[PDB]
């Protein structure tokens, strides 16, 4: 009946359309301020001088951009890893200039972000769930670290955390792979695994659910109104669907067993989105990929090129070529 | 030579410079051709003619190099100027005209001589109207372009209603689900010898 | 590499509902089997959930409506029903596949989405408007001049040093 | 022009989200 | 160039009444470096918004 | 009317020996004895009305006059090109490997 | 009794220009005969002003006041050269070193972005004759140089440079290049500005002046694409003479 | 400034309390089987 | 192709002398250029002063010539600028600074040769990638 | 910018000829329960 | 013929949005 208890009682409480909970209360404020700076930003902020070279990059809708083009472009390089919050500069001219929009909105995602993750965590033990969806969640999450947070504090610059538009991201990710041959990096063909396969495993169970619904409706109606919310019987024929694929294969590479399958399509992808996440936070301290260049040499020494060298050929071209103005000394070294 | 055929050896009627989204006639591009210009001889200092390397149509943007009739670069229009040792500038390249509008005249001067090098790229040099349609300067694909593309794709889709439409003609009795009363004694393994003939039993 | 210098296929939309195709099944892959064996039954008294499964029980061994509630809660929206949920899973990855294939199409015929016209005009006139877009196309440019001698050696491409494109220094 | 379509659509879209939350069909059990 | 040339049909209701700088530092009276405060064209259209 | 003036500077004796008077400093490297002692003093004193006027440049040893009449025909002047002696541009041109 | 760098690092006072006593209204003498340098040049600029365009013909437009959105990164500093007395007792300053550019780039009202080169590139600047003492009633005018904000190896966004780059639009490779002259062919300008520096201050005892500085020139020119505006720039100098 | 930095420290600490304080008010009985 | 005595063969010195490795001197020698040398002049290049290679035409218009056994193995105990007006020893590896550059404690007369030997014929295999840099990778 | 001007009638159209039909169907569907 | 290229849009929506208001009134009306 007291004022505290009924406060927390409301910010907790399973009767709310959303869930608020105590996590929310952190993650609600600042992903409003994340979202609000986003949009506004990305509609009317001025170009940006990302690399720190007094050369302005425009990211904005209304100063030419589309929304394949347009970005919030990542903070200046003169600034490297300084916070940079408004109250800093001189002036809004100067904090937009400068890039100040993309600070304020990486930190108050992330923040809101891992709260998010603790939600799931919160209302999980409200509802008397099991706890882990938030572990799965955990995967994106340290994803978003790694592109934001970490590859900037061990290159040391916002100005290399990855952009916030569309072909920024593409940016980010050609330069990557000329600075780090992401590609030839086991964690990141983990990453790939993890996502195909992912891809498939998503349209193996669909497949295999549907191909098993039960006979409840009729052809002019659709399947989908066989099953009602909150029935207690299964609404497909698990031993239909073990017998279609065991012999599409063998009995023995299917599952009998639905909660080993479901935890298989929960870990695959998780786990191979945990480590590609881990390829972009050690390709963050120059970790990188496999170097097979010149690898092959014949009896004489004549370097015999393979397929590493062609890539490497590929590398090259975005290594000179990007942030053009931005080097003066031969080696680019962060 | 006549204007038709040289105008057959010209990249921007190549049906492969073209994009999805720049739409329209390929006039709407390098514009309404008016002319042949010429065919240009490029020559150096030296008297040797020179040949444009043509533009391979996997290239949007092609460099300007230019080779004897043994494909020795003799000269190019370089990136880097500090260590350029083939600008047309140091090799003298000329560029003189035969047939065409400019029939019978020479150029010398460098800017002029890399101006038609830029074009030469694309094989036959045309005059063309870029103002009639405000023709942008980008080179689109023919009919030949878009035919083949709408029916390569509309060929790959209506394989999905192949597969669809034969899938609902062999499964019909199953359209709507399996059978509620399914066995497991027939799904499982080794029940029957020959796998859903019931027939077979053990 | 090829794809991204010379058809500049990031930015093809067909590609990029392949992509959201393929992640967006790997995270409807993830959450559902997550949300599976977090709304478990207790129907076995052994903390390894897996052996309370009997393939020939006919009920469902998690709580739809408990993992309803949690993702009406947490994310707004959440399925009702498993028969659409799990073709929405067949749905997502195999139109996403379908959707890259077509983008490949055109560029079987070089087709490409490589430029957005507005954009190379207004940069053309104006030297001082500089997007993502324009960077990006510079590093095709390095690509292409810096792998296509060796990656089609039958066009005996010879680039000397002075025409390659590059920036300061590098 | 190009500048008012992208923003009104995504503006549809966040109204669309609006009514698909608080505005859903009800999930009745059985 | 004043605005009833640009077809301008709010922004004189706004000036009518005291409106008369932006936030990005010209007044509708030709002065530059002007700060308006809150109370600017763009602040007027947002507190319409929210 | 609009030249671009570096290439304009390739049509002349710029384009084919050391330009006392524009030429960036490891040009000075295809020739012995003249990197980087000779050259560091030639940028230095540029720039110069002639090619002889090279010798006229305070504190040569005889050796150093010597190598330098050895060059001479190696080397010419132009007008200085600005664009080239600018950023201290022939001292470091953004060029290595 | 100095500072140290980690007194001052991140403070903004390295942006500074050393300042003198409010007493220091003496005055340093000069000797025909001995020779003098000025060891550090500081100059520290305060305001930035822009010449507006007004469009007719006989309004001429005035010069209005600017927003920085570069930062503490504006002073030119450590600059040395020498002082000479001439024949009719005028000293001479002529720069030979120093820290003596900086890019800068100030706002107009309206969003427009300004860059300019401040700099005293090459300044040669003079006294009145007959001075025999530097006081707090003398004054310096001179010119200097201001080259290119950008040097020859730059890069536009398409690509296009004076030294290095391309030399057309390759982005529209069938498009009509007459328009385009303008942004296709760079041009390195060079121009000239004006400075005057008044001293006000002065300490006798160690050869230390400072005072007040007024600098016209041009802005960036993007390498020709566009035209220049003009900048009058004023701020705060000190100075430091050494017999030499 | 000065007010606008003011302003974000005090709302930050505002609600990292509530989440402190919210947390250490029994937050393990807040379930809905054993409460304590 | 193969390492033969043609290729193993370079000048012993200025004078015309010639000297004919073994493969055993020339992977010798390769591998002392690896241990000792390769930080900065990985492939003929020197990542700290770009503007000085190891292409045989360099060394060969160095004062004193340095394209030869004689020259290289000199190099190595005491270095010089390329015109040869001042000895560099404290700041490149040399035998002269081995207290400063330890490395080149343990290199004895003969590993010298290999090491100058190895510079020598690798530009005969190579080519233009010897000392050309990344346009050449 | 010098941006394709049917572009817009395309988005339009492409936006409400869809929409129209969904919202057609859909209406006509809760005029029957 | 310099026209208005503004009034395809404002013709063709002048058109759609009050016909498809009529259909979806007289549809829903049909189907009760
Ligand atoms: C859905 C469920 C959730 C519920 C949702 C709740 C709904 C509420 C939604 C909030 C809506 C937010 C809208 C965004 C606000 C940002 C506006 C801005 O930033 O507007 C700020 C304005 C803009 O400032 C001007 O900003 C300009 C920026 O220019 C730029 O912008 C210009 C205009 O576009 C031109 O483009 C120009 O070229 C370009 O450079 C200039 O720099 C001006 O000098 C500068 O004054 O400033 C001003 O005077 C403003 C006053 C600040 C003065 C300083 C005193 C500090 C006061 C503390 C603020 C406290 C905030 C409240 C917290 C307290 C909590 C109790
Ligand atoms: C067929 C080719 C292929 C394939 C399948 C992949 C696959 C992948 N790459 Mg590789 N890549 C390729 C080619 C390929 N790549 C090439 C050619 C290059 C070089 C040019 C690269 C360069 C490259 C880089 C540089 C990176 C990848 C990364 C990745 C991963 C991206 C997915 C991800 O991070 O999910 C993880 C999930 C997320 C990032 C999502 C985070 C979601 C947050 C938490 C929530 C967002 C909320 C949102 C804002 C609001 C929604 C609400 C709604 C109401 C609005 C994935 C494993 C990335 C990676 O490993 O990152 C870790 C990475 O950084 N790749
Ligand atoms: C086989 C079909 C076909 C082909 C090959 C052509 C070919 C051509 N037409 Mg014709 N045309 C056709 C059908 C066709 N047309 C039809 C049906 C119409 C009536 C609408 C017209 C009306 C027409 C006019 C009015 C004009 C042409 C013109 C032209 C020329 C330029 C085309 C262009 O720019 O395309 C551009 C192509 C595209 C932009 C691709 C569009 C396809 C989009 C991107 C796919 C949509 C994706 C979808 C939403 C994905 C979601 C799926 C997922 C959710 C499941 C070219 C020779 C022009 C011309 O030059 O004539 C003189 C011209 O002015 N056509
Ligand atoms: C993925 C490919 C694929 C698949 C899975 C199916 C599946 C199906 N088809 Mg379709 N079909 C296909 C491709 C495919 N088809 C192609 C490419 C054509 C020709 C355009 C057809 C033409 C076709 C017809 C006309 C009919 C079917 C029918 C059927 C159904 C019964 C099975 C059948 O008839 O198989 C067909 C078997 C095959 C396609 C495999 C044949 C293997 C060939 C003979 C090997 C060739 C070797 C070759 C000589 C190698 C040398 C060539 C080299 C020089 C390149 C089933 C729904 C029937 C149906 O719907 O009934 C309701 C029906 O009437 N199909
Ligand atoms: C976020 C990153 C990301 C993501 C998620 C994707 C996702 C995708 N890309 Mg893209 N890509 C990216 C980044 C990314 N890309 C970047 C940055 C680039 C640079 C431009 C590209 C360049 C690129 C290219 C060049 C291509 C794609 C393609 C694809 C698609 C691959 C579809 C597939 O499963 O093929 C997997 C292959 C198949 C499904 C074919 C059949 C496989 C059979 C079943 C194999 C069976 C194996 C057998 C049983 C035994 C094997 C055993 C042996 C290994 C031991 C998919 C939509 C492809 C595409 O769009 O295709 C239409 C394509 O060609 N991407
Ligand atoms: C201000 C301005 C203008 C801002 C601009 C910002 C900006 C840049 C915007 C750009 C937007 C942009 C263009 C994006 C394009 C996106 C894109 C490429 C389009 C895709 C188009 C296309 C049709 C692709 C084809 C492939 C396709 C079909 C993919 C679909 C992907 C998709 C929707 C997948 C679902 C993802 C998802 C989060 C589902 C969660 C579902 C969910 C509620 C599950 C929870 C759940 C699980 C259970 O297991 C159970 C049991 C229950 C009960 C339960 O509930
Ligand atoms: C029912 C109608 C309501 C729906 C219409 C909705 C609009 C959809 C618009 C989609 C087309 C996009 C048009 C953009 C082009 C435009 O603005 O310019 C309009 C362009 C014509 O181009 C115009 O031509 C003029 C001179 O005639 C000038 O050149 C103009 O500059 C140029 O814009 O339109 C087309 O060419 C239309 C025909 C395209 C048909 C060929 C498609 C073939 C490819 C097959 C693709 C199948 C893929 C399916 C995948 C699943
Ligand atoms: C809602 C969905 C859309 C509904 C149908 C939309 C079409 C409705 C008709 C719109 C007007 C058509 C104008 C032609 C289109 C056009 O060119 O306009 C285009 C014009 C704008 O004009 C454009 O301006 C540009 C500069 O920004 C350039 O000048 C262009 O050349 C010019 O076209 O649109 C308007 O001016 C907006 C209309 C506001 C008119 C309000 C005053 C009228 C009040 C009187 C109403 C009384 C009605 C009594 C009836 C009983
Ligand atoms: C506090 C934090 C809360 C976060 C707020 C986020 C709210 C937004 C989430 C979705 C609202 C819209 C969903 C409408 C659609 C709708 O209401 O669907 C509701 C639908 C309900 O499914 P049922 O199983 O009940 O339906 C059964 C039968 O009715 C089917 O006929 O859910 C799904 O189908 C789940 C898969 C949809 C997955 C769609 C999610 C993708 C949304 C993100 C895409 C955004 C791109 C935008 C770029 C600008
Ligand atoms: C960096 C730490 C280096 C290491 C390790 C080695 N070298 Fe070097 N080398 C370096 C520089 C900076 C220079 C230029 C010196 C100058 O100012 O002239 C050099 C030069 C040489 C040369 C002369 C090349 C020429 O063109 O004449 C030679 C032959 C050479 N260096 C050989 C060499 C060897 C054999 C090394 C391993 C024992 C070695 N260097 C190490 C930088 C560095
Ligand atoms: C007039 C005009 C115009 C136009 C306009 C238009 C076009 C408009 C539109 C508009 C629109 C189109 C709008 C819309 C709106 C929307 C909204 C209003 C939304 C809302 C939302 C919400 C409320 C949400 C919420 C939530 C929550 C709370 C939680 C989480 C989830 C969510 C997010 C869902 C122009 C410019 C030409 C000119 C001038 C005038
Ligand atoms: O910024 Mn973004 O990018 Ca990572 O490296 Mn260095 O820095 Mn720049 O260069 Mn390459
Ligand atoms: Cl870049
Ligand atoms: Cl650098
Ligand atoms: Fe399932």
């Amino acid at each position: 009946a007291n004022l505290w208890e009924r406060f927390c009682n409301w910010v907790t409480s399973t009767d709310n359309r959303l869930y608020v909970g105590w996590f929310g209360v952190i993650m609600i404020p600042t992903l409003l301020a994340a979202t609000i700076c986003f949009v506004i930003a990305f509609i009317a902020a001025p170009p940006v001088d990302i690399d720190g070279i007094r050369e302005p990059v425009s990211g904005s809708l209304l100063y030419g951009n589309n929304i394949i083009t347009g970005a919030v472009v990542p903070s200046s390089n003169a600034i490297g890893l300084h916070f940079y919050p408004i109250w800093e500069a001189a002036s809004l001219d100067e904090w937009l200039y400068n890039g100040g929009p993309y600070q304020l909105i990486i930190f108050h995602f992330l923040l809101g972000a891992s709260c998010y993750m603790g939600r799931q965590w919160e209302l999980s033990y409200r509802l008397g769930m099991r706890p882990w969806i938030c572990v799965a969640y955990s995967a994106p999450l340290a994803s978003a670290f790694a592109v934001f947070l970490i590859y900037p504090i061990g290159q040391g610059s916002f100005s290399d955390g990855m952009p916030l538009g569309i072909s920024g991201t593409f940016n980010f990710m050609i330069v990557f792979q000329a600075e780090h041959n992401i590609l030839m990096h086991p964690f990141h063909q983990l990453g790939v695994a993890g996502v195909f396969g992912g891809a498939l495993f998503c349209a193996m169970h669909g497949s295999l659910v549907t191909s098993s619904l039960i006979r409840e409706t009729t052809e002019t109606e659709s399947a989908n109104y066989g099953y009602k919310f909150g029935q207690e019987e299964e609404t497909y024929n698990i031993v239909a669907a073990h017998g279609y694929f065991g012999r599409l294969i063998f009995q023995y590479a299917s599952f009998n067993n639905s909660r080993s399958l479901h935890f298989f399509l929960a870990a695959w992808p998780v786990v191979g989105v945990w480590f590609t996440a881990l390829g972009i936070s050690t390709m963050a301290f120059n970790l990188n990929g496999f170097n097979f260049n010149h690898s092959v040499i014949d009896a004489k020494g004549n370097v015999i090129n393979t397929w590493a060298d062609i890539i490497n050929r590929a590398n090259l071209g975005m290594e000179v070529m990007h942030e053009r103005n931005a080097h003066n000394f031969p080696l680019d070294l962060a | 030579i006549p204007e038709k055929l040289a105008f057959y050896d010209y990249i921007g009627n190549n049906p492969a410079k073209g994009g999805l989204f720049r739409t329209g006639p390929m006039n709407k591009g390098d514009g309404i051709a008016q002319a042949w210009k010429g065919h240009a001889v490029f020559r150096n200092k030296e008297g040797e003619e020179l040949f444009v390397r043509r533009m391979p149509a996997f290239f949007e943007s092609f460099p300007v190099i230019l080779t004897d009739k043994n494909g020795v670069v003799k000269a190019d229009i370089p990136f880097r100027r500090a260590e350029s040792k083939y600008s047309f500038e140091q090799q003298g390249v000329t560029v003189s005209f035969y047939g065409g509008e400019l029939n019978g005249q020479t150029f010398t001067d460098p800017p002029t001589v890399k101006s038609y090098a830029r074009k030469a790229i694309f094989g036959e040099i045309f005059e063309f109207d870029t103002e009639t349609l405000n023709s942008d300067g980008i080179f689109r694909t023919s009919p030949r372009g878009w035919f083949t593309f709408a029916h390569a794709v509309f060929a790959l889709l209506f394989f999905f209603g192949h597969i669809w439409h034969g899938a609902r003609t062999l499964f019909r009795d199953v359209f709507s689900g399996i059978d509620p009363e399914l066995s497991p004694e027939q799904v499982e393994w080794g029940f029957y010898q020959k796998v859903g003939d019931v027939t077979t039993r053990r | 590499l090829f794809f991204q210098g010379f058809h500049n296929w990031t930015l093809n939309p067909f590609h990029m509902m392949g992509v959201a195709g393929v992640l967006g099944g790997a995270l409807l892959c993830a959450i559902h089997g997550a949300t599976v064996e977090n709304t478990l039954f207790q129907d076995g008294e052994g903390a390894s959930t897996f052996r309370a499964f009997n393939p020939t029980q006919a009920e469902e061994t998690y709580s739809m409506v408990t993992a309803n509630r949690f993702w009406s809660q947490i994310f707004g929206i959440a399925f009702s029903n498993k028969r659409w949920l799990h073709f929405f899973m067949l749905f997502v990855p195999v139109t996403g596949l379908w959707m890259s294939a077509i983008g490949v199409v055109g560029l079987a015929l070089n087709l490409r989405s490589y430029d957005f016209i507005s954009q190379e005009i207004r940069a053309a006139e104006d030297p001082e408007f500089e997007t993502f877009y324009t960077k990006n196309l510079l590093l095709n440019e390095g690509i292409r001049a810096w792998m296509a001698p060796q990656d089609q050696p039958h066009e005996n491409f010879v680039f000397p040093e002075e025409v390659l494109p590059r920036g300061n220094a590098l | 022009m190009e500048t008012i379509t992208y923003v009104f659509i995504f503006a549809c879209i966040i109204a669309l989200f609006f009514f698909a939350i608080f505005f859903r069909e009800p999930p009745r059990i059985t | 160039n004043p605005m009833w040339r640009q077809g301008m049909f709010v922004l004189p209701f706004m000036a009518r009444l005291g409106v008369t700088g932006s936030w990005s530092g010209w007044s509708i009276t030709g002065e530059t470096g002007i700060d308006p405060g809150f109370w600017s064209f763009e602040g007027v259209a947002l507190a319409h918004i929210v | 009317e609009l030249v671009n003036v570096v290439d304009e500077k390739l049509g002349t004796a710029y384009g084919e020996k050391i330009d006392l008077n524009n030429t960036n400093i490891a040009a000075f490297i295809q020739y012995r004895g003249l990197y980087p002692t000779l050259a560091k003093l030639i940028v230095k004193n540029a720039p110069y009305e002639s090619v002889e006027d090279v010798l006229n440049i305070p504190g040569l040893t005889e050796r150093q006059k010597q190598i330098l009449r050895e060059n001479l025909e190696h080397f010419t002047v132009t007008e200085v090109e600005t664009a080239l002696v600018e950023g201290g541009d022939r001292y470091n041109n953004g060029l290595y490997k | 009794q100095t500072l140290t760098y980690d007194d001052i690092v991140g403070t903004g006072l390295a942006n500074k220009c050393p300042t003198l006593d409010d007493t220091a209204r003496g005055a340093y003498p000069i000797d025909s005969s001995q020779t003098y340098r000025i060891a550090r040049l500081c100059l520290q600029p305060t305001t930035f002003l822009v010449k507006e365009e007004p469009k007719n013909k006989r309004q001429e437009a005035e010069f209005v006041p600017t927003k920085l959105v570069t930062r503490e990164t504006t002073s030119l500093d450590q600059i040395q050269g020498e002082l000479k007395v001439n024949s009719d007792g005028s000293l001479t300053f002529v720069e030979e070193d120093g820290i003596d550019f900086q890019p800068v780039t100030v706002q107009m009202a309206g969003g427009e972005r300004i860059p300019l080169l401040f700099t005293v590139k090459n300044l040669v600047a003079s006294t009145q004759p007959n001075v025999t003492s530097i006081t707090t009633s003398t004054d310096f005018k001179g010119e200097f140089n201001v080259p290119s904000y950008r040097t020859a190896n730059f890069l536009d966004p398409k690509g296009r440079g004076l030294a290095s780059g391309y030399d057309s639009a390759i982005a529209l490779p069938q498009a009509k290049e007459e328009e385009l002259a303008r942004a296709n062919v760079k041009r390195f300008s060079l121009t000239k500005g004006q400075i005057s520096l008044n001293v006000a201050k002065v300490d006798g005892r160690t050869g230390e002046i400072a005072g007040t500085f007024e600098s016209e020139q041009l802005s960036d020119d993007d390498m020709g694409a566009h035209e220049p505006h003009e900048v009058k720039i004023q701020g705060v100098f000190y100075a430091s003479i050494e017999p030499a | 400034m000065e007010t606008l930095k003011i302003t974000v420290y005090i709302v930050v600490t505002f609600f990292v309390l509530l989440f402190v304080f919210g947390f250490l008010s029994g937050d393990p009985a807040r379930n809905p089987k054993r409460k304590d | 192709a193969e390492l033969t005595p043609e290729v193993l063969t370079v000048p012993l010195n200025s004078e015309g002398k010639t000297i004919t490795l073994t493969e055993k001197q020339y992977l010798e020698g390769k591998r002392l250029f690896q241990y000792a040398c390769a930080s900065c002049h990985v492939g003929g290049i020197t990542k700290t002063n770009p503007s000085l290679d190891l292409r045989t035409e360099t060394l060969a218009l160095a004062t004193p010539p340095r394209d030869n056994i004689e020259g290289l193995v000199d190099y190595m105990k005491n270095p010089t600028t390329y015109d040869g007006e001042q000895e560099i020893a404290e700041v490149h590896p040399s035998l002269r600074s081995a207290d400063i550059f330890p490395k080149m404690r343990n290199l004895t007369e003969k590993d010298l040769v290999a090491i100058a030997g190895h510079i020598l014929v690798e530009p005969k295999i190579l080519g233009d990638k010897w000392g050309g840099g990344k346009v050449y990778y | 910018m010098e941006v394709n001007q049917l572009g817009l009638i395309a988005t339009a159209l492409f936006v409400l000829v869809p929409s129209v039909f969904l919202i057609i169907l859909y209406v006509q569907t809760e005029s029957q329960q």
